[PDB]
RNA sequence: AACUUGAGUGCAGAAGAGGAAAGUGGAAUUCCAUGUGUAGCGGUGAAAUGCGCAGAGAUAUGGAGGAACACCAGUGGCGAAGGCGACUUUCUGGUCUGUAACUGACGCUGAUGUGCGAAAGCGUGGGGAUCAAACAGGAUUAGAUACCCUGGUAGUCCACGCCGUAAACGAUGAGUGCUAAGUGUUAGGGGGGCCCCUUAGUGCUGCAGCUAACGCAUUAAGCACUCCGCCUGGGGAGUA
């Protein structure tokens, strides 16, 4: 999907502290890229079952990591589904 | 693409049209027309010579180069706009230098691409050059018979004729139907397949509808009376009792090859169909 | 950043003034788009392993190029393929 | 019996080496079975590759 | 001519056509197992393809033939015993290639019996 | 409130017929046009229908078109399953190894739901080489609406939709941990071509243990825990 080069700016963007990478803020972000890269990939590749099956499981993982950080608080939640438009 | 009415009326029940997408211009220009006015089937005594032809919505004539003839002057697709005298749709070309001129609308020709006429032309969708210079396998729409005269062969929609190799001042080509032919080599083509793909797949629906692009009833011959056909008569309805289905005109009509023999396109005709 | 290398042959019986008209042409596109072609070698004439259009030996000659755009190689391929003087091409991602 | 490919520490086959792809090829230009010639199954894989795309480009027969 | 024609020999499990033509691809005479009066059963046997072979290759004499290609094509019982019935008859066989259609698949083979 | 082993992310690597689109090839089949060519070809257990003498089969050259990709090719690989083998390019999914840089349980299962789902089949529009359900014959039989032979239509191919079934099987739900070994093969890692150790797959023997038996056995059908689906004699009947 996103190059690694892409990959570092959100990295960069959403990270909560220096030297983070697995934070629910930057995991949660590089799936919401990734995610939209296979959606503009099936739009011409309508047919793709098998790609689309893999975004679904990016979709809820990302999904569960929104239900975590709900669940510990709500400020972070508010600040990370404006900023990358999720509704 | 084709849209599907919703049956609300039962006239209007299987209808479907077109959706007039690809349009982009929906009036004519003032200098490239000319006035159409109907014949319906009368000649020049004034006797209904070709049948089921007659009153229709007014037209006017849009002049289209079909000679494409303006060799290295670069023209550009201004808007792609709907014509009523045929079943593909035309294209306003405005030429590099100033002048303007209509043509047939390839399939995916796009607003603003470039077209050149002349035989230094590339081989992409729109531009027109001769047959020598068209290689062997490429779709052609648009193309001569004779040196100068103008496309006549493949110009409906959905007409492509393929380059399929060469003689010496003749180069083969298999036009729609099914023919292998071949054409003079100094006569011009235009690269790729004409648009309005799908006007083949409408359906009109109203009797009015088919009442509208000039067609008039046509009569079923096995109803006429014996004076006025040779399927006529019969008390009751009757089978075709005769030894082959036959014409108004009295001449066989379920087989009967009416090409005129001896004529000087014999000599040019590989394989037929149709 | 993408590497292609580009291996075409040219049919053995073109006219010797012509063949550096096509190869300087065709090298032409390669360079084209963000395309910087850093090869471009001869490999002269050799035995094709079998006919090819009725042609028994050809020329090869090998540009290896290297752009992030991939429409130099495409505009390559679509000329390649009209063009009569060259009967065979192929191009290879390497990396 | 010894690879060749890692014996010697060929780490990339190539379709341009034709004199080295000519040992794997018989007498038809059919790909030696990997039991005959000894190749790891790694290195029989980018071998076939390597062949393929030679007998496209013609500097290796289809059949002889 | 004077030499070189090359020897078809279609050997089956049934008839062994065998046809002589030169080496351009030009049938100069053919004699195949059914046309000497053999029978099925009879017509794909070792001793029909000596004769079948044979008689053309005298045939072949009369054009002046001494030298013979034999391209055999199919697997039939009356193959060795058709090359031998060349060199019985004197033609000066110099290669024994075998041509038997090898498809890289791309049709569907005709269903087997049952 | 705290923690990393679970689960994920980061970094360094690995292999792959994983999927979609567009191109490029070689062999072969069929048909067509010619040159040569003469009385058969083809098929069976034997036949014959059948194709030929209006020149067939064969052979040589050329052309048209469709479909599938020999050799590589394997208890090989990939995929959740169905399935995926010519080559190239463009998009794109998943998995494994090592490290320990980050979060600190963010996990499992999962009714309803929502998608994918071999072949055959249907609609629309194309395409149609090969093989062919059905159909025609020719045989065998006492009869043969069958196996054998000769042809032959839909279909088999493509693009969209629909269908949603298979002995769709490992006839074995998913997750987690524990419990003798021996010996392979695929993809990595670390040490001293060889040896040792190790991770994840895929195989064959084989302990304890389980089973009615067959057999399974670290890829359980053993020992445990969580969740879902399913069964309660055979017909009637997967029928109302």
């Amino acid at each position: 999907a996103i190059s690694q080069e892409r990959k570092n700016e959100i990295i960069k963007e959403y990270r909560v502290h220096e030297t983070d990478t697995g934070s629910p803020e930057v995991q949660i972000a590089v799936l919401t890229a990734e995610i939209n890269a296979v959606n503009e990939h099936l739009r011409t590749h309508k047919k793709d079952h098998h790609s689309r099956r893999g975004l679904l499981k990016m979709v809820g993982r990302r999904r569960h990591l929104l239900n975590y950080l709900r669940s510990k608080d709500i400020q972070r939640y508010r600040e990370l589904i404006k900023s990358l438009g999720i509704r | 693409a084709i849209k599907k009415y919703k049956p609300i009326t039962n006239g209007r029940r299987n209808m479907t049209s077109l959706d007039f997408a690809e349009i982009t211009k929906t009036t004519p220009e003032k200098s490239l027309l000319k006035p159409l006015p109907k014949k319906a089937g009368r000649n020049n005594q004034g006797k209904l010579t070709v049948r089921h032809h007659g009153g229709g919505h007014k037209r006017q004539y849009r002049v289209i180069d079909f000679k494409r003839n303006k060799d290295g002057i670069n023209a550009k697709v201004d808007s792609i706009q709907y014509d009523p005298n045929r079943s593909a749709n035309i294209a306003l070309v405005v030429y590099a230098d100033g002048e303007k001129r209509y043509i047939i609308a390839p399939k995916g020709l796009e607003v603003g691409q470039i077209v050149e006429s002349g035989a230094e032309a590339d081989i992409k969708v729109g531009n027109a050059l001769p047959l020598q210079n068209i290689p062997v396998g490429t779709v052609v729409h648009n193309i001569e018979l004779k040196p100068g005269k103008g496309g006549q062969i493949a110009r409906s929609a959905g007409a492509s004729a393929q380059v399929l190799g060469k003689e010496g001042k003749y180069v083969l080509i298999r036009l729609r139907s099914g023919e292998v032919r071949m054409i003079l080599s100094t006569c011009r083509a235009t690269i790729g397949q004409v648009g309005n793909l799908q006007h083949e797949l409408v359906n009109v629906g109203k009797a009015g509808r088919s009442r509208w692009k000039g067609i008039r009833p046509t009569v079923r011959g096995s109803v006429m009376n014996p004076n006025d056909h040779p399927h006529g008569g019969g008390e009751g309805r009757a089978p075709i009792g005769r030894p082959s289905p036959m014409s108004p005109w009295g001449k066989p009509t379920l087989g009967k090859k009416t090409r005129r023999g001896k004529k000087s396109s014999d000599k040019l005709i590989v394989r037929g169909r149709k | 950043m993408r590497t292609y290398e580009v291996m075409y042959i040219v049919r053995p019986n073109i006219e010797e003034d012509a063949k550096k008209a096509l190869v300087e042409r065709f090298n032409g596109i390669l360079a084209t788009e963000g395309a910087e072609v850093l090869e471009a070698k001869d490999w002269g004439k050799r035995r094709l392993a079998y006919e090819i259009n009725d042609f028994k030996d050809g020329f090869y000659n090998i540009v290896r190029v290297k752009s992030d755009n991939n429409k130099a190689t495409d505009e390559f391929q679509r000329l390649a393929k009209i063009s009569d003087d060259i009967i065979r091409y192929m191009v290879i991602r390497e990396d | 019996k010894v690879c060749y490919f890692t014996a010697n520490g060929i780490t990339h086959i190539d379709y341009k080496d034709t004199e080295l792809l000519k040992r794997f090829i018989s007498e038809r230009g059919k790909i030696l079975p990997r039991r005959v010639t000894g190749t790891s199954a790694k290195y029989q894989r980018m071998l076939t590759t390597a062949i393929k795309r030679s007998r496209h480009m013609a500097l290796l027969p289809y059949v002889k | 001519n004077i030499e070189n024609g090359v020897a078809h020999i279609r050997s089956t499990f049934n008839n062994t056509i065998v046809t002589i033509t030169d080496e351009f691809g030009n049938a100069l005479s053919w004699s195949s197992a059914g046309a000497l009066g053999f029978k099925g059963s009879k017509k794909s046997t070792p001793f029909a393809a000596q004769m079948a072979s044979e008689t053309a290759s005298k045939s072949a004499m009369e054009h002046g033939l001494k030298t013979v290609e034999v391209t055999v094509k199919g697997p039939g019982p009356g193959r060795e015993s058709a090359i031998r019935a060349l060199q019985s008859a004197g033609l000066e066989v110099t290669a024994i290639r075998d041509v038997t259609p090898v498809p890289h698949n791309g049709c569907r083979p005709p269903k087997r019996r049952r």
